[PDB]
């Protein structure tokens, strides 16, 4: 009924966790960006079979690149410097698919090398990674996603365990 | 009298506000982007 | 007398470059992970019982009788006391995997002090209660041998001696326990084979020296207590530091952030 | 004393023998020292140290994976081999 | 059986010899305890540490 933000709610391992889903905001993203401010992760999605997809329909724009300044301009803002970043590349299968009829090496002008995903998969992956600037006090978290088992949420869990984990040890002034 | 029935009036918000925000203190929040067809969909299902 | 004088000299001269060791490279991620103030503390108090060592050499006078254990308990009760607080502290922080706890302030960094303070508050009371009641004192001595004086000083209290020891002795038993709780710690925040060898080397020497407290009378005494003393002394200092002291300085590479976030991960 | 092979059997003999040799060098200061009835303990409380600690670091840990802990946990030739 | 089944009944048997041998120091002296104090106790441990 009601559009905005999308509010998901589950209990895994006797730990509650709270999803909001703001994509049909369809503003400013500066406006609302610092009302988020005190989150404890941040979940990213990205979709690698859009290497050879022309999604945006502009030839200037490849969803591929139009996906890296979305990361690099999310990762890099003022109020989320101390937020970790669980990024999820989606579809791998399409993506093998498709690779040794058109190769990699369409998306980026570098050679990916060798036409199959696990050398593709790194490519991207580092490509993706080297955006982020504030190594010191973030990191990012890559899984591949699996339909069939619950690898998904197992490495939510333990990625948010982390963060809390690595959260507490600084503030003792540990870590 | 007045005083007496706002302060208890007070004294009762303020017990029901703190319980409730101890009870969210123990809540995990995430935020979830992605540009559309980026497969959200399949994660939330 | 002037070999121990010399070895207390050196045990004095480690103990100062250590703390300056650790003064020099306090961002680093290694010194960091162990709690630095209370590093601080333990290598004041291991100076202090280093330099008690030396009421032990000299001609016996009666001021001198008085200062000769209690120096000694104090000072060893305050390393204990560190290394329990330093222990227990790091366990709290990694159980606490829930999001939210009431123990923030227990893991506060003014209430280490506090519970260090609290643990030697016991043996600073029984001392001054028996230096208050029954004094130590010097005496001579000329009927163990008939020709030769000796000069020696009587506690005046055994009971009061007895409990200085056995609160020593409980600490350092506490002090496995929560060595053995601490195996399963990470990297760089594990220290379980130290303690335990630590506590081990003190009890060996001590319940060693039993036989000869109990017979020997003379000189010597004075010599035996010295050499406990100390052995006690630098056997828990290079347990505890020089390790960490050689990674820091050669081998250098390992103190570098991307190293302990990879610690720290292999716990999940 | 980094092979896990066998319960980690290296580090528990590395332990123990370490053991031994704080246990002894400790001895000498003491035997100078005694003179009389007491010559003689000075040797007995070495001999019973050494041998309590040898014994103990090789078997304690076999013995509670074996009886008196789970069975059948760890038991399996897998475990032994790795 | 993953470990030597008999070089474990011999260490156990050493380590008992070793124990018991400490039982000849305690009492008065003789001639032929001062003559088996040492021996004893050596061999019984040179039997366990190899
Ligand atoms: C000369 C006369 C002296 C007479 C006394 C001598 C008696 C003989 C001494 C000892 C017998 C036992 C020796 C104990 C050695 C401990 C072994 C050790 O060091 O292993 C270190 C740690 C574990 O290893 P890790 O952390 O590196 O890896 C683990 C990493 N993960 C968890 C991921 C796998 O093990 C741990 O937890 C440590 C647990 C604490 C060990 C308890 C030992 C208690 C001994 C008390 C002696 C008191 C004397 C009695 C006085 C009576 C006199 C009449
Ligand atoms: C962590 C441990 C920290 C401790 C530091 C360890 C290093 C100390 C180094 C040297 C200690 C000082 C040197 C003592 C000389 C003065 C002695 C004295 O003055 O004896 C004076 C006369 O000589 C002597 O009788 C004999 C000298 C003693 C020889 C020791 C025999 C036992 C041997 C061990 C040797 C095997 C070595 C194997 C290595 C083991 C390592 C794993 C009189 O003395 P007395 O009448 O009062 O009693 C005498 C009581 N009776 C007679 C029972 C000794
Ligand atoms: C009761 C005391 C005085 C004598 C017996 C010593 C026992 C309790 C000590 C000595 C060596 C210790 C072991 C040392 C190493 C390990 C490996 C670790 O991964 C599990 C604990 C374990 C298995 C310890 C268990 C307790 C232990 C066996
Ligand atoms: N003379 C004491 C030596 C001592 C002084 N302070 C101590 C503290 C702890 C143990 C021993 C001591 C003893 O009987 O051993």
């Amino acid at each position: 009924k009601t559009t905005g933000i999308v509010e998901t709610h589950f209990t895994f391992k006797d730990l509650y966790f709270k999803m909001f889903d703001v994509g049909a905001q369809r503003s400013e993203r500066k406006k609302w960006i610092h009302c988020f401010e005190g989150v404890t992760a941040i979940i990213f999605c990205v979709a690698l079979s859009d290497y050879d997809l022309v999604l945006a329909e502009d030839e200037e724009m490849n969803r591929m690149h139009a996906s890296m300044k979305l990361f690099d301009s999310i990762c890099n803002n003022k109020w989320f410097t101390e937020t970790s970043i669980i990024l999820f590349l989606n579809k791998k299968d399409l993506f093998e698919e498709k690779i040794k009829r058109s190769p990699l090496t369409i998306c980026y002008p570098e050679y990916t090398g060798s036409n199959t995903y696990e050398e593709a998969a790194a490519y991207i992956q580092c490509q993706f990674e080297d955006l982020n600037r504030r190594k010191d006090t973030k990191e990012i978290y890559t899984h591949f996603t699996c339909s069939t088992d619950t690898k998904n949420v197992q490495f939510v869990f333990d990625a948010v365990t982390d963060v809390i984990i690595k959260n507490n040890l600084k503030e003792c002034g540990l870590y | 009298a007045e005083d007496k029935a706002a302060v208890e009036r007070s004294k009762m918000i303020d017990r029901n506000l703190r319980e409730d925000g101890e009870k969210a203190a123990k809540e995990v929040k995430l935020l979830l982007l992605g540009a559309g067809e980026s497969g959200k969909n399949t994660i939330v299902k | 007398g002037i070999a121990l004088t010399l070895f207390a000299v050196l045990g004095i001269f480690l103990t100062a470059f250590v703390l300056g060791v650790f003064i020099k490279f306090r961002n680093t991620p290694i010194v960091k992970a162990t709690n630095r103030e209370l590093s601080y503390l333990l290598l004041f108090s291991l100076l202090c019982c280093f330099s008690s060592s030396l009421f032990f050499i000299g001609e016996p006078q009666d001021w001198t009788c008085r200062l000769r254990q209690p120096a000694f308990g104090i000072s060893f009760v305050l390393c204990i006391s560190c290394i329990l607080v330093k222990t227990n502290r790091v366990l709290l922080v990694f159980e606490a995997k829930i999001p939210t706890s009431f123990h923030r302030k227990w893991w506060g960094l003014n209430l280490q002090f506090l519970l260090v303070f609290l643990c030697t508050f016991m043996q600073i009371v029984i001392c001054v209660i028996w230096l208050y009641t029954a004094p130590p004192s010097s005496y001579r001595n000329q009927e163990l041998e008939d020709e030769i004086i000796f000069i020696t000083c009587h506690e005046g209290s055994l009971m009061a001696l007895g409990f200085l020891i056995g609160y020593t002795c409980l600490l350092a038993a506490i002090c496995f326990f929560f060595a053995f709780k601490s195996r399963k710690l990470p990297e760089n925040f594990n220290e379980a084979k130290f303690i335990t060898f630590s506590m081990l080397i003190f009890f060996i020497v001590w319940i060693s020296f039993i036989p000869a407290y109990a017979s020997t009378y003379g000189k010597f005494v004075s010599a035996v207590e010295v050499i406990a003393i100390l052995a006690a002394s630098f056997g828990l200092l290079a347990c505890i530091f020089f390790n960490k002291i050689y990674i820091i300085l050669f081998k250098p590479s390992r103190n570098t952030i991307e190293e302990v976030r990879c610690s720290t991960a292999a716990h999940a | 004393r980094k092979l896990p092979e066998n319960f980690n059997e290296a580090k528990f003999i590395t332990f123990s023998m370490l053991i031994f040799f704080i246990v002894w060098i400790s001895f000498i200061p003491a035997y100078a020292s005694t003179y009389g009835k007491f010559v003689s303990a000075v040797e007995v409380i070495a001999i019973l140290a050494a041998s309590f600690g040898l014994l103990a670091c090789i078997f304690f840990n076999k013995i509670y994976i074996i009886l008196f802990k789970p069975s059948r946990n760890t038991i399996e030739e897998v475990r032994c081999s790795t | 059986k993953a470990t030597n089944r008999e070089l474990s009944y011999l260490l156990l048997f050493s380590l008992l010899c070793c124990f018991s041998s400490s039982l000849f120091f305690i009492g008065e002296p003789q001639d032929w305890t001062c003559r088996l104090r040492q021996p004893a106790f050596g061999i019984s441990f040179v039997l366990c540490i190899s």
